[PDB]
This record gives C-alpha cells, structure tokens and sequence, in this order.
C-alpha cells in the first residue's frame, strides 16, 4: 500500500496519470509517483506496455522503475527521481546550455535509445518533457506510456504517434510502415533545440509541421526519397521549398554537428541514422560528462 | 540490417525466461491437456470473430501456460482466465483492443464483468506483469525473411503448422517458440517447394535439421492427423483465402530427414 510513501507535490501529466513527487517515509528515498485511476476498462494498455517493457530494460539511461502498488481503485508506478525534466531545464535556462553538455546529453540519449532498439522498443514519444535530468551529469529517457514491443520486421501500428513537434514525416506521410527510426528524428530535433534553445518544427497541424519540416530540409521528391511522391497523405500541390545550408539551421555547431545532425533528419528512414552507429560519430570524439550546475 | 541480429539474440534470452513449467498439467488437480485445448482452440474462433492478430492468440496461451504453472484452477474457471488472458494480450498487442464488454460478450453470460477485470489483476499480478513473451510468430517473421524468394504460401503454411502446435501441450510444451518455428518453418517449405532448412538460417540461429528433427517429427504427426483432430478451429480458419487456403494442401508423406 502506500502507507509508507507521503506525497509532497504533483509535478504534472505526461502520456498517462499524474506524476508527483514524494518520499519514503521508513527509509527518506524520494521518488516518483505515477497514478492511474481504474475509465472502468481494466489496467490501460499503455500502463501494460509501460511496466513490462520498463521491467525489461535496465540502463543508466532509462529511467528505474522500482515498484508497482495496486491499491484496487488506482495503480502506482514508482520510479527513482532525479533533478528535474529537460524542458525544465531549458526554460530555466538567458544562459544558454555549454556546448560539452549537449554533446553528453546526446551521447546518453543515443546509448539509452541503441539499449530500446536492440530489445526491440519503439519509445514513440521522445521529447524534452520525456527526458529526466539528475545533478551529476546524467540524462535518461523517461515515459514509456507510448512505447511498444515492436517485431522483425514491423507490421503496421497505431498512427497516433509523437507529438507533432517531434514526429517524423513518414508518419505525417502515413507510411503503413515505420519503425526505430522515428525515434532518431525525434532525437534529432532535440539536438537542435538545445543548441537554438528553441523547438526546430513547432507546428500547431498535421500540414503546419510538414511544410515547417520542408522549408529546412528542402520539399522531398523521388530522389531524396524514392517513393514519398507515392505516399497516402503526400500531396503533389506541396510548396516546392529548397534545401538550406545546415550552418544556417543550427549556427552555432561546428562541422562534425551538422553532419550529425542532417544524418538523424535524412527524410528516408533507411538511410536516416541508427542510434547505435550515431555513437561512433567524430562529432563525439572529445565527449566528457559535464555537471548541469542547475537549480 | 540494424537490430535484427541484437533483437533475435535477446528475443533467445527471452524465451527461456519466459518458458512455462513442462509438466505442470500433472500438478494441475482438475484440468486436462484436453481441456487445454478446447480452451486455446476457443481463442483461435475469438481471434476470428474479432479479427485479432495471430500475435495476440500467441501471447494469450504464453500468458495461460505461465498462469496455470502457478496456480491451480478448477475447470469452470480455467475459461475465464483464458479470457482475461486474451484481454491483456489485446492490450498488449493490438492496435483497437475489444473492449472488455465484447469479452463478456464471447464467454455466453459464463462470467460477469468483475470477474473478468478481477482475473486480469490475477494474471498481471502472477505474471508479475511481463508481458513481452517471445512467441512461434516472432520468430516466423524473422525466418521469412530467408526466403528466396518469398513464396506467400509458405509463410501461411508455416503460420498454420505454428498456430497447430498451441492446441496441444503433449507434446509442444517442451519446445522453445525459436524451435517449433524452425521446424514449422522447414516443414511448410518443405511441403510447397520441396526445399529445407536453409543455411542462411543455419548461421543465425545454430539450429540444424539434426537439431529440429526432435520437434520436426512431432509436427509432422500433428499436421498429418490434423483432419482427425478433436479441435477444428485452426483448419477452419486457415481454409480462407486470407491464408491461401493452405489447410487444404496435402502433407507429404515422408520427410527423408
Ligand atoms: O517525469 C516523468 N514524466 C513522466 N511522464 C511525462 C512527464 C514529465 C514531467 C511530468 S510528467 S513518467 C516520469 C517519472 C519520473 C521519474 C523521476 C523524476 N525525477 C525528477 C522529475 C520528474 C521525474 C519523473
Ligand atoms: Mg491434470
């Protein structure tokens, strides 16, 4: 029960439930708290999903889950705590995040997301929000409400997914296909956004997000991307934008960055960079594990 | 390709982990393999009439198997943990699970539903909540992709013959989801084409035909007493075009290895 946990504030909503933060009464751990309430539908697939999947993957970037209560009219998940969410950080953020630490963070995410992807887990929801932060250095994927057990090779799944800010166009497209990949775009996007300080697509519709995405990334045709001209929601009425030069997307990052940078949005998901080969790039070469020095 | 060696490594680790206890059916004080098997062949019509994934029948007996090794249950209620057990897999696995009226609904006004969402909580709580079960299917998928060339009537063959081995715990139960794969693959390739085991298949996963013949015979016996079976629901199923009426071909007779 949770006798021995008292509650000391909701912290917000994320996928599923409310988070809050809380502490161990007996022994002083503070932890996270994710409450589900039991629409009379049973436990939610996305709670499922969430707790075998989380039980499954144990790395220093994935987020522990340490416990699971039923309370019979509400179900608890709860997770160590860390600092504070990455989209905290960045609001909190004037300052600006130092160079070696987004090089770190990003080092993390892609080790945390090669660990989903070689046990088979699509997380489908990466966004800033979705990444936790402590104070010594380390950044983990967190929220895995949205994620699924994904097979070899993939067969269609739900359509719903990421949010607009951080979905990639061959969902946007309605590919009956997509699969590890999506995951990388959205990756890719928060690597910009640490570096501009600002989200790279912040579309408010289907349509707004893709001709955001064109107008960066060029308007893609047969060549780019054999076959997009052929896709459901692919519209031959599409603007025509040109590609821009990526020295003038993310300013501030140098040579190595921006070959990064473009290999993570490649509009062919085949072509688009693994998380597991992104961890052998130069760009990581002088990577350290910088202090955040928040509060 | 990236992650296909990586995920049919862990998905090796998996199955053994997630393998239900051999004889458990002996422990079990008043269930049968019969009744097992009314019960498995009663989630392949449910399967049909809500048009779910083969992935979510696999799950569902994983989720059964593993259950029944823990927990004795009489009879009149191994039904409703094989409907509770179907409820998870659906959530699991499925796109537009059937609400849990809908699963009130098959059952015949056997069960209310309480009960149902009740046994779901038993079953999450005994399986302590794994869910992610390697199954027959997930490694079929993987072998088809060894084809050359990818022949659709094989692959349903070997769905089929994979879907068979569910019903009937003496003897499947014994062999790993990576195996009876393995030999449903060879014997449905066997049966259209009259091709084997490939050796590309050989090199990834270390089993050969000396290895699978075990499984291999057992699966044959199965397909060639198929007709005769008391549960019918599999060829039924596998009559349609949807699966290239491959429940209709002749098994071979012989298998030379
Ligand atoms: O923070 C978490 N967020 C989840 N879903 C999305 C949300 C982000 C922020 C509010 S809701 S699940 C989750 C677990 C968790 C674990 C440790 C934490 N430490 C510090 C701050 C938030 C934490 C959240
Ligand atoms: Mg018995």
């Amino acid at each position: 029960s949770m006798e021995n946990f008292q509650k000391v504030e909701k912290i917000g909503e994320g996928t599923y439930g409310v988070v809050y933060k809380a502490r161990n009464k007996l022994t002083g751990e503070v932890v996270a708290l994710k409450k589900i309430r039991l629409e009379t539908e049973g436990v939610p697939s996305t709670a499922i999903r969430e707790i075998s999947l989380l039980k499954e993957l144990n790395h220093p970037n994935i987020v522990k889950l340490l416990d699971v209560i039923h309370t019979e009219n509400k179900l608890y998940l709860v997770f160590e705590f860390l600092s504070m969410d990455l989209k905290d950080f960045m609001d909190a953020s004037l300052t600006g995040i130092p160079l070696p630490l987004i090089k770190s963070y990003l080092f993390q995410l892609l080790q945390g997301l090669a660990f989903c992807h070689s046990h088979r887990v699509l997380h489908r929801d990466l966004k800033p929000q979705n990444l936790l932060i402590n104070t010594e250095g380390a950044i983990k994927l967190a929220d895995f409400g949205l994620a699924r057990a994904f097979g070899v090779p993939v067969r269609t799944y739900t359509h719903e997914v990421v949010t607009l800010w951080y979905r990639a166009p061959e969902i946007l497209l309605g590919c009956k296909y997509y699969s590890t990949a999506v995951d990388i775009w959205s990756l890719g996007c928060i690597f910009a956004e640490m570096v501009t300080r600002r989200a790279l697509f912040p579309g408010d519709s289907e349509i707004d997000q893709l001709f955001r995405i064109f107008r960066t990334l060029g308007t893609p045709d047969e060549v780019v991307w054999p076959g997009v001209t052929s896709m459901p929601d692919y519209k031959p009425s599409f603007p025509k934008w040109a590609r821009q030069d990526f020295s003038k997307v993310v300013p501030p990052l140098d040579e190595d960055g921006r070959s990064l940078l473009s290999q993570m949005l490649h509009y062919d998901p085949n072509k688009r960079i693994s998380a597991k080969a992104a961890l052998a790039h130069p760009f990581f070469q002088d990577v350290t594990k910088p202090v955040p020095h928040l509060r | 390709p990236d992650y296909h060696e990586d995920i049919h490594t862990y998905l090796r680790e998996m199955e053994v982990k997630c393998k239900p206890k051999v004889g458990y059916m002996k422990k079990q004080p008043d269930i049968t393999n019969s009744m097992r098997a009314i019960l498995v062949d009663w989630l392949v019509e449910v399967g049909e009439e809500y048009k779910l994934q083969n992935e979510t029948l696999h799950l569902a007996v994983n989720y059964i198997d593993r259950f029944l090794s823990s927990m004795s249950v009489l009879r009149g209620k191994l039904q409703l943990v094989g409907t509770a057990a179907m409820l998870l897999a659906s959530k699991f696995e499925e796109i537009y699970p059937p609400e849990v009226a809908e699963f009130v609904y098959i059952t015949d006004d056997t069960y209310t539903k309480k009960q149902v969402l009740r046994m779901e909580h038993l079953v999450l709580k005994v399986l302590t909540f794994d869910l992610a079960a390697p199954t027959v299917n997930q490694f079929l998928t993987q072998y088809f992709l060894h084809q050359q060339p990818a022949n659709c009537k094989v692959e349903s063959l070997a769905m089929f013959l994979g879907e068979l081995s569910l019903i009937d715990a003496d003897p499947y139960l014994k062999y790993l989801p990576s195996v009876i794969a393995g030999a449903a693959f060879h014997l449905a390739l066997y049966t259209v084409t009259g091709q084997s085991w490939p050796e590309s298949l050989i090199r990834k996963t270390g089993y050969t035909l000396e290895s699978l013949k075990p499984c291999l015979m057992d699966l044959h016996q199965t397909y060639l007493k198929a007709p005769q079976h008391a549960q019918q629901s599999i060829r039924e199923k596998y009559k349609n075009s949807k699966y290239h009426g491959v429940s209709l071909l002749n098994p071979p007779e012989t298998l030379n290895l």
